[PDB]
């Protein structure tokens, strides 16, 4: 609420966001959830800032560094490309760098990862990344959505969560496939409520 | 200093927003206060009062859902301004949010 926070949101624009769950496209459902999340964060505290990057496509792309201007955030999400596979480690490191350079250093630091596709990393690689976030005072929220048939994916995401978690400041939200709307499942969770 | 890929009218950013359904704004903490979702046809607001988006946009383009100006006050009348004309009456808004119906293709 009165919390002051800079957040970087990492969007999954991989090839897995093209096929399957129609109405809406999985990328569009994701974009709408980010829209609502940025509205919640900017209304919670007018000094909060939110930035956006995409993890897949032709390579990790920073659409905006964190800003308090909802219009800049929403405009930057127009015309997203789809393809490839997520580069999770590079995305998290670029996101961490953007948060390190936040103008208001009094802001807490948080990364939100939308994980809607396979996690092609081993736990060991994910735990190094997680411990480094923790060392740098960065909290993590993970949204695990999409296909629910790869049983190592939640275990890999749980290992990343456990490496970063400090004072239960980090969270995972499992969105069961065949869901209502990505945003509806997220609304009552710590990703929105803090 | 606006970049070549940003659209501004003076201080006002033009912000195109695609929605799968206008109803997803019902829980949007920024925009929920300004929409009356019982209304038919795209509307714009004359100020930022509660449920202000009531003024009918003239001859609206296909898939236009609404226009929200985040600040200022302007002439608010029905069936007078087409979308392109609305861009000149920001009157101090920092953002013009233009909401569009998403099409799955």
């Amino acid at each position: 609420g009165p919390v002051l926070e800079a957040t970087m949101i990492c969007i999954d624009n991989s090839e897995w966001m093209r096929n399957g769950d129609y109405s809406p496209s999985r990328l569009q459902a994701q974009t709408e959830a980010v829209n609502l999340l940025c509205g919640a964060k900017t209304q919670s505290n007018p000094e909060n800032t939110v930035g956006i990057l995409t993890m897949a496509g032709k390579g990790v792309r920073v659409l905006t560094t964190p800003t308090s201007d909802l219009g800049k955030i929403l405009a930057c999400m127009h015309g997203l490309d789809v393809g490839g596979e997520i580069n999770l480690t590079a995305a998290i490191q670029i996101a961490q760098l953007a948060l390190k350079h936040r103008q208001n250093k009094n802001q807490r630091q948080r990364i939100i990862v939308f994980a809607g596709s396979p996690i092609k990393y081993e736990k060991k690689a994910l735990e190094i990344v997680g411990k480094r976030l923790k060392k740098n005072s960065v909290s993590l929220d993970i949204v695990n959505f999409g296909e629910d048939d790869d049983e190592e994916k939640p275990q890999k995401l749980e290992a990343l969560l456990t490496a970063v978690n400090n004072n239960d400041g980090s969270h995972i939200v499992h969105v069961p496939s065949g869901a209502n709307a990505l945003s509806d499942v997220l609304l009552s969770t710590p990703v929105f409520t803090g | 200093g606006p970049a070549p890929n940003e659209e501004f009218v003076g201080d006002m950013r033009i912000v195109n927003v695609n929605l799968s359904n206008i109803d997803i704004l019902k829980k949007h903490e920024t925009f929920k206060k300004y929409f009356d979702f019982t209304l038919t046809g795209p509307r714009y607001n004359g100020n930022i009062a509660e449920f202000a988006m009531i003024w009918k946009i003239k001859n609206p383009p296909l898939n236009l859902l609404g226009v929200f100006f985040d600040d200022g006050t302007r002439d608010d009348e029905d069936d007078k301004y087409i979308l392109e004309e609305l861009k000149q009456i920001g009157n101090g808004a920092k953002n013009m949010y233009i909401f569009w119906q998403y099409e799955q293709k």
